[PDB]
RNA sequence: UGAUGGAGGUAGAGCACUGUUUGGACUAGGGGCCCAUCUCGGGUUACCGAAUUCAGAUAAACUCCGAAUGCCAUUCAUUU
RNA sequence: GGCGGUCGCCUCCUAAAAGGUAACGGAGGCGCCCAAAGGUUCCCUCAGAAUGGUUGGAAAUCAUUCGAAGAGUGUAAAGGCAGAAGGGAGCUUGACUGCGAGACCUACAAGUCGAGCAGGGACGAAAGUCGGGCUUAGUGAUCCGGUGGUUCCGCAUGGAA
RNA sequence: GUGGUGGCGAUAGCGAGAAGGAUACACCUGUUCCCAUGCCGAACACAGAAGUUAAGCUUCUUAGCGCCGAUUGUAGUGAAGGGUUUCCCUUUGUGAGAGUAGGACGUCGCCACG
RNA sequence: GCGGGGUGGAGCAGUCAGGUAGCUCGUCGGGCUCAUAACCCGAAGGUCGUAGGUUCAAAUCCUGCCCCCGCAACCA
RNA sequence: UUCGGAUUGCAGGCUGCAACUCGCCUGCAUGAAGCCGGAAUCGCUAGUAAUCGCGGAUCAGCACGCCGCGGUGAAUACGUUC
């Protein structure tokens, strides 16, 4: 996942304080994977979790990714001293706050949903808990 | 209406030369012929070959044979 | 610039000076290119080559000082470009003049029963002396003067363009662009041709009243060109034109694919056009063109 | 289908803009004009207190009646002389969003001649 | 080619005003009715 | 490359609500009419609001979504 | 005045009956007629517009308003402000005179004329007629024309619906398909 | 320090604008196949889908909103 | 340190809701333009979309309806403006002279705003508006020279220099 | 009652529906008059009173939309601390946005004709 | 990041200094020759890499963007 | 173009068992290119070239071809370098 275009090539890292503004309830699927810690989630991590879920589901049911890596981050190469302007963009992250549902699933029995979301959670840098839609 | 910017425009009578039908209107067109009109007035006379009272569509009356069906054409040529 | 001598001496001195100036600008450009070429070589070298980077900046300073003392070559004045082509084709009898007599009320008859016939794509010269009727004859053909006797017949295939002697076809009050305005030509088409006649950009908005006689002559010529006529009635065309423009005028007319009725007291211009038949006045004599023109001038 | 805008509304859009720089006080009241198809009305108004000090119209039963232009002149005279009774001399003319051309001008000119200063 | 100009008083010849014009759009000398402080009256002023 | 910025212009309110000011005192510097000139207040060529007389400054509402400064003499 | 005469005496009482109009002011009437000639050829040559405007004046009897491009378009070689297009607005008597000639003189001279469209209503009761070519109008002289051109005739009416406009136009004279 | 009155758009929040973005419905239009080919009109992948709409997100350089504080001021009050 | 980048001015974010606030922090502009694109008086309201319509096409002009601004505002951005600051037209030159209470900004030098007074005006019936332009960039001290004006000085005096 | 003209944040609006014209306001009838249209008496301007309430306009019904919006809770946050300290927590004050109960189809004047 | 380049099949002009798209070889069709080459005569092949601007008009001037090529992308 | 007569529409005439693919001719309508032809190339020395018709063989029908026939009827050849 990557935004097709961005208004600004470079952006502040920002801060992650408090619970997630939105997306704290399962909205489309039957089961959700809720973040319980705040952390940047990369588009590589989102993809690993997504493939881990869908494959176990055996292309069964539906998967919703509720987070998008809107935010870019830059780096400087080894041997580059401090200064001389912000580094070139390196990757994409979604800043995720505790309580945000990162993924939702439907169309599969609960046993598969719980194991599907377990395999995904091990791909993410954040601790997670399974959440049933209300 | 502004003065001296518009084309000369006068009341006129059109005549259908196929039947002689005439009516009163206005136009920028001129001609070398004039006729009298009811109510005691004279207006230039313009000649029109076809009008709404002599056109086949408006009248509805045609003047040709509406073609000949080929089955009818075949039977006519051989009398079948 | 003021020279001592004659026209040729001026041309010789001038041509040499512009040649010597041109060579100076060439050598100044080479030295600038040389520095520029080294500055670039240093500019693209590795940042680790300190001495070359140093030398590159030092030469960048010399390069800047060079570019600021580099004489500009004066833009050579552009010469006129004429491409006159007829829209339609000439006939074997473009113009028929038969038994035409004319006199200005109160003056002797200029010619009696004048009859000639042009052939088509022919260079027809109306020869004569001052005050003999040359311009009267041309005015007669166009219709300015109505013949006292006779007839003048133009074939329906013949389009005529007239260049008057005294430049009487221009509105002094209007501008150059307004004068050339025609129903058959759009704006950018008019500007392109006026640039070919050395009227550049807002030079076409100038009033005709402020132009010189020579510049006005170009506008009249442009009107003749824009007609794309197949018959050209030209009355002293090279008058008021600078010597360079005269040669351009003569050369382009020579290639004109149409009939030319011309009057010219300039021996050079007639030679370039390559006249075919000359009509002598006042003694009407339709004759083949030749150095016998000089014989008529003597007599 | 074609909708023709209300002429009063179109006028009132112009009136608001006229009133951005014209306003009546106790010592310089507004002379507001309202023009109908039939009649013309004049009001001398103090916008600070929001009260009209004098008023005249073609409906006053004291104006002899005639051409709508010369009734406007009659109204201008009548409002001017009624305003004079209350000590009004200076006013600011509010043309009401109308063009200062015809009936309104006739009323305005008649008001100047009968003692109102503007 | 926008240029700076001076508007001289055609009456007393005092160079009273600094202004600017585009020569391409205003080839002829700019003429304006401007107050002359010397003569203390509005007078024709022309670019000089 | 970046690294440019204009000098700051010290815009905003220059006189306080309820403050007595002399005529000509600048009340508000602004780009555009962020605040409108009310009673006894004028607006300059660069949108600066200034007092036309001596009085007390009042920042008021202008209708629903606009503000306004006025000066009221005592 | 003949067509206006027909409208006030014959058309108005009938339309009131057909549509059951409580007041006469409900009766639809022709508000205006706008003849528009979109001339994009002015770019290639300005005089084509000039000759177009001359013919437009003779057809209507009013000097047309030369419309100009409000927006620049590179595809059409068009610059904003270029004089492309002309229109005339006819109101009152001059409108009725023109409508009469259009119904009784101009339309019959249309090549292979089988009537005027019946779907050409804007949905609000305004009918626009696309004249393919001139020379149907008697004023054009059939020889002055160098480039044959058409025009858009917009009949604007006060009818709220296509049905009423269709009826109004029909009774006023309109060879609907 | 209190009271009172003001300016200011941050925290938060929101999406009403502008960017970023998810799913659903439906869809102009867009891809190949056949019949019909003058390439002219259809019927389809639960083929790609504008825009619309429903639901759900996101923002230093987004805002329908908007604090706490700080700030300016008052012939104000108390202490200093 | 070098190489590269930067050097004055304008707008934004950073900047923590007054103001100010740094980095070789993140983004853009300026070294003009306009004789109207200035003043005033009067008048006007946009962009798009749907539907209909000759050439005519996604889209050139025309008509109706819808449409609160999704347009425009010469030129970057922000703030502002459709009681227009946007658009058109007539007349105009206030893109006036002398100034200027009082403020803002500020180390200084500078920079910014300004009611009002007088002279003489432009537009307007009048009120009134006008000391350029929606606002904020479009600039450079002094020394030394050029040009114009001048009831100033003029090395004994009149001149001149 | 209607027509002028104002103050108050649209709680004043919008959409839909209904009724009315005695006056008044309008449509409306004309281009001779001042004046007018980058074409058009459409508009503006002027003169006029046959018709009409059809529309505007007034009054009335509707909250469907827009607008206004308490309380509670929560986010944030001043001050005082704390920890397991990019974050988080306690105490004390303050307190949104959202979402809601609800409000609302206006109110307060002055003048003229009734 | 520093330069150089995009125009007919290829290689080049025109680009600074705005008006009108060419030259060299090649390609195709026809000639000449017993045939081939050479030669002769005709034709074709680009709206100038691409999209916006400036202008009356741009291949040309301005700006961006995509491509291709030589350098550089770190020094004791 | 009253030049030219291609192309097409319609209507006919013949021969033939049959003329759609594939015939020739006729009338009416239609009225194309073509304004004397680039490099190059062909025939012809008199009753010839040029031009004009006529007959015949094959053949139901069908030639602008072929074979033959007569009418009218020229220009030029210095010369042999190529
Ligand atoms: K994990
Ligand atoms: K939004
Ligand atoms: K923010
Ligand atoms: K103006
Ligand atoms: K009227
Ligand atoms: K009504
Ligand atoms: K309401
Ligand atoms: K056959
Ligand atoms: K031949
Ligand atoms: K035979
Ligand atoms: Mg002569
Ligand atoms: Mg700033
Ligand atoms: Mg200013
Ligand atoms: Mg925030
Ligand atoms: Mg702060
Ligand atoms: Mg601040
Ligand atoms: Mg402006
Ligand atoms: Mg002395
Ligand atoms: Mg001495
Ligand atoms: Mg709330
Ligand atoms: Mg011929
Ligand atoms: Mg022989
Ligand atoms: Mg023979
Ligand atoms: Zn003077």
């Amino acid at each position: 996942l990557v935004p097709k275009r961005v208004k600004h090539r470079r952006e502040f890292r920002g801060k992650m304080r408090g619970e997630a503004k939105g997306g704290k309830e399962v909205a489309f699927g039957e089961w959700g994977l809720q973040a319980t810690e705040s952390h940047w989630i990369t588009n590589r991590q989102i993809e690993a979790a997504r493939i881990a879920m869908t494959r176990y589901m055996k292309r069964g049911g539906k998967v919703w990714i509720k987070i998008f890596p809107h935010k870019s981050y830059t780096s400087k190469a080894i041997g580059v001293r401090m200064g001389k302007g912000k580094g070139a963009p390196e990757g994409w992250v979604s800043p995720v706050k505790r309580g945000k549902i990162m993924f939702e699933i439907a169309g599969v029995p609960e046993e598969v949903a719980r194991e599907a979301l377990r395999l995904a959670s091990h791909k993410l840098p954040v601790k997670t808990k399974i959440v049933k839609r209300e | 209406m502004k003065q001296d910017i518009h084309p000369n425009y006068q009341p006129v009578v059109f005549m259908d030369s196929t039947t002689g039908f005439k009516f009163l209107s206005g136009s920028t067109k001129g001609s070398s012929e004039t006729v009298e009109w009811e109510d005691g007035n004279t207006y230039p006379l313009l000649r029109v070959e076809v009008t709404s009272d002599s056109h086949p569509f408006y009248t509805g009356r045609q003047k040709f044979t509406q073609a000949d069906g080929r089955v009818d054409r075949f039977n006519k040529k051989y009398g079948l | 610039s003021i020279y001592e001598g004659d026209y040729y001496t001026y041309k010789k001195k001038y041509s040499e000076n512009q040649l010597l100036r041109e060579k100076m600008i060439i050598q100044q450009e080479k030295e600038v290119k040389e520095l520029a070429t080294f500055v670039q070589k240093a500019k693209q070298a590795s940042q680790t080559n300190h001495a070359l980077k140093r030398m590159g900046l030092e030469r960048a300073i010399r390069l800047d000082k060079k570019k600021k003392n580099l004489t500009k070559r004066d833009k050579v004045y552009k010469r006129v470009k004429m491409d006159i082509k007829p829209n339609r084709e000439v006939a074997r009898t473009p113009l028929k003049v038969e038994n035409v007599t004319f006199h200005y009320p109160g003056h002797p008859i200029l010619y009696k029963d004048l009859s000639f016939q042009i052939s088509g794509k022919e260079r027809f010269l109306v020869v004569g002396e001052n005050g003999v009727g040359k311009s009267t004859l041309l005015k007669l053909l166009m219709g300015i003067n109505i013949p006292d006797k006779g007839k003048i017949i133009f074939n329906d295939k013949t389009d005529v363009a007239y260049y008057s002697q005294e430049l009487e076809q221009l509105d002094e009050e209007k501008t150059i662009l307004e004068n050339v305005k025609s129903d058959e030509y759009t704006d950018w088409k008019l500007r392109a041709t006026l640039s070919n006649f050395l009227f550049y950009d807002d030079d076409v908005n100038k009033k005709v009243n402020v132009l010189s006689p020579g510049e006005k002559a170009r506008i009249v010529l442009c009107k003749v060109l824009l007609q794309k006529a197949n018959l050209l009635i030209l009355d002293q065309p090279t008058n008021h034109l600078d010597p360079e423009t005269q040669s351009i005028i003569g050369a382009n007319f020579n290639l004109f694919e149409g009939t030319i009725i011309v009057v010219s007291h300039n021996p050079s211009f007639v030679e370039q056009i390559g006249i075919n038949r000359m009509l002598i006045l006042p003694s009407g004599n339709i004759d083949n063109y030749s150095p016998e023109l000089l014989e008529y001038y003597s007599n | 289908m074609i909708t023709k805008p209300d002429k009063n509304k179109t006028r009132q859009k112009r009136h608001r803009r006229v009133r951005n720089k014209i306003s009546g006080t106790a010592e310089c009241p507004r002379l507001n004009i309202f023009r109908s198809n039939k009649n013309i009305y004049a009001q001398v108004i103090d916008d600070v207190a929001g009260v009209t000090l004098a008023s005249a119209s073609a409906l006053d039963k004291e104006i002899s009646g005639g051409t709508k232009t010369e009734t406007a002149a009659a109204v201008g005279k009548l409002v001017a002389e009624r305003a004079a009774e209350k000590g009004i001399k200076k006013v600011v003319f509010d043309r009401g969003g109308y063009l200062y051309h015809g009936r309104v001008q006739a009323l305005a000119e008649a008001a100047r001649e009968n003692g109102l200063e503007f | 080619m926008r240029v700076n100009i001076t508007l001289e008083c055609t009456s007393c010849k005092e160079r009273n005003y600094l202004t600017n014009k585009n020569k391409r759009n205003n080839p002829d000398r700019l003429e304006k009715q401007k107050y002359c402080p010397r003569e203390r009256k509005v007078t024709l002023h022309r670019e000089t | 490359s970046n690294g440019r910025d204009s000098e700051s212009k010290r815009l905003g309110a220059k006189s306080a609500d309820g403050q007595t000011v002399t005529g000509g005192s600048i009340l508000y510097r602004q780009r555009g009419t962020k605040i409108y000139p009310g009673v006894n207040v004028g607006i300059g060529g660069d949108d600066t609001l200034f007092a036309k007389v001596d009085g007390v400054v009042r920042f008021e509402r202008k209708g629903r979504d606009k503000k306004q400064v006025s000066v009221y003499p005592v | 005045n003949r067509l206006k005469e027909k409208y006030i005496k014959e058309v108005t009482p009938s339309l009131v009956e057909k549509f059951n109009y409580s007041s006469v002011m409900q009766t639809p009437k022709v508000d205006k007629i706008v003849i528009n000639m979109g001339v994009g050829d002015a770019v290639s040559n300005a005089k084509n517009l000039d000759k177009a405007v001359e013919e437009l004046a003779l057809i209507t009897g009013q000097k047309p308003l030369i419309t100009k491009a409000k927006k620049s378009i590179a595809g059409f070689r068009l610059r904003e402000g270029m004089p492309i297009g002309a229109k005339v607005t006819l109101r009152g008597e001059r409108m009725y005179e023109f409508l009469d000639k259009l119904v009784t003189v101009s339309l019959p001279r249309v090549r292979d004329f089988h009537g005027v469209s019946k779907k050409a209503f804007d949905g609000r009761g305004n009918y626009t007629l696309g004249i393919k070519e001139q020379l149907i109008f008697p004023e054009v002289d059939y020889d002055l024309v160098d480039k044959v051109r058409g025009m858009d005739i917009v009949i604007v009416t006060t009818a709220n619906t296509d049905e009423e406009s269709r009826e109004l136009l029909a009774q006023l004279g309109m060879p609907f398909q």
